[PDB]
């Protein structure tokens, strides 16, 4: 129930809305971290530790989105990306994160850090996934995201539950 | 302790000759810039986060950084006009000025979304190296012309003063650089088979961390508030193929390197 949850949105900026990334990390209702390009406690310490790995990941995901070949939503335009990081996953043997990708409500895939495995919702999702799947830097960022702040995170999740 | 750190020094390398300062400006959003300066073999010596946070070292007087501050003030204006007049959407962009002070010479790089679009050398023209992914309405001509960058006169008209100030900062770095003053640590996570190696230091050099046998690791650097730096790397055992003997090698452009590993 009370785990670390991070929500990332990556979209094209407009003159009306100049936001192209936003990150919220939550432990239950309490907001650990809120980041965006527009602006921006054991909880303050976790938030501080996650700040850089989050910024750099968001920048990196936009790079990936910009250079990648997505045609669905009828190639409506620049794709919209939602990412959900959950730690710890319920079905893990050892505590590990999952990373859930939604591109434009068309493509859905998930990375399981425990066994470095990827899974998609469907065939067309698998194509995109497998192209991301071999961006080594990407994979390593995802894999070593939680390990960077592990102690601060685990300790905080332990104090919640009290 | 539990780990042993062996330090290898052959000949100290003086990295302060042919001084070359890189001024980087990254526009992230409306009035949101990250500015940074570094030397050719250094990590960032001066940095302004988009949050407004100013990161520097205690031996620097930031108030004395009038010219560079003025340069970055110019980049903020310049990049704002460029974005509004040409792109019209506030997509992120980076400008990189790599400058030699004596003899004065700049190279200007422009990047969007991990891609280098233009290289401006004053001898050559603007060389176009790439195009930005979602820019059908924007002309190559316009991108190239903005690839010239702005504000270089602030740097040129003050070259001798900048050469002096940055040579002084470089020499201070060389002077403080002592592998024995840094703190080294290892962590093993038994649950997931990861090992991290960490070096904390107050000396902003472009350190390289890698593993002795060549196996890839994930590495990065972090800069904090008080002149504090962190070099960190991650190993996944089982990239070692059953083995359990490894060493992290941390190397400094000044010519020393340290091995960090576990023993008995
Ligand atoms: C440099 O810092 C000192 C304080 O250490 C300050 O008094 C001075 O005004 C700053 N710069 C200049 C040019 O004086
Ligand atoms: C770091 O190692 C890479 C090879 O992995 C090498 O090409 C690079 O020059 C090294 N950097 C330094 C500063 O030694």
């Amino acid at each position: 129930a009370h785990s670390l949850r991070c929500n990332l949105t990556i979209k094209a900026p407009t003159p009306a809305d100049p936001l192209w990334y936003e990150a919220k990390c939550l432990v239950d209702e309490i907001l650990i971290l809120h980041l965006s390009n527009i602006n921006k406690a054991n909880a303050t310490e976790v938030g501080e530790c996650l700040t850089q790995p989050v910024n750099d990941l968001c920048q990196k995901l936009r790079d990936k989105v910009s250079n990648t070949k997505v045609d669905t939503h009828k190639t409506n335009g620049y794709p919209h990306l939602q990412v959900t990081m959950i730690y710890p996953q319920s079905q893990g043997q050892t505590p590990s994160a999952t990373w859930e990708f939604n591109i434009s409500d068309s493509y859905f895939f998930t990375f399981y850090t425990e066994n470095m495995s990827w899974r998609s919702a469907n065939d067309e999702s698998g194509v995109i996934m497998n192209k991301w799947n071999d961006d080594g830097d990407l994979v390593q960022r995802l894999k070593y995201f939680i390990p960077e702040c592990r102690q601060k995170i685990d300790e905080f999740l332990k104090q919640s539950k009290e | 302790s539990y780990m042993d750190v062996r330090i290898f020094e052959d000949e100290r390398v003086d990295i302060c000759q042919d001084l070359t300062a890189t001024f980087i400006s990254y526009r992230e959003g409306p009035e949101m810039f990250r500015h940074s300066i570094n030397l050719e073999q250094s990590s960032d010596i001066f940095r302004i986060e988009a949050s407004g946070e100013v990161k520097h070292f205690p031996w620097m007087n930031v108030s004395e950084l009038a010219q560079e501050s003025a340069f970055f003030v110019e980049q903020e204006r310049f990049v704002y006009e460029y974005i509004m007049n040409v792109f019209k959407a506030g997509r992120p962009v980076v400008f990189e000025y790599r400058c030699k002070f004596v003899p004065f010479e700049c190279t200007v790089l422009q990047m969007m979304d991990g891609n280098t679009l233009t290289r401006y050398t004053v001898d050559k023209g603007v060389e176009t190296l790439g195009s930005p992914p979602y820019s059908p309405d924007v002309s190559e001509d316009d991108i190239a012309r903005y690839g010239q960058g702005s504000g270089i006169s602030i740097l040129r008209d003050n070259a001798a003063l900048l050469q002096k100030r940055w040579t002084s900062f470089c020499r201070k770095i060389v002077a403080m650089d002592n592998p024995r003053h840094n703190e080294y640590s290892l962590y093993s996570n038994r649950g997931n088979g990861y090992v991290s190696c960490t070096m904390r230091t107050q000396v902003p050099l472009a350190y390289n961390i890698s593993l002795a046998n060549g196996v890839d690791i994930y590495k990065y650097m972090r800069m904090y508030s008080g002149g504090r730096l962190k070099v960190e790397a991650w190993l996944d055992l089982r990239d070692l193929n059953g083995s359990t003997d490894f060493a992290f090698v941390i190397s400094s452009p000044t010519g020393w390197y340290a091995t960090v590993k576990y023993s008995e």
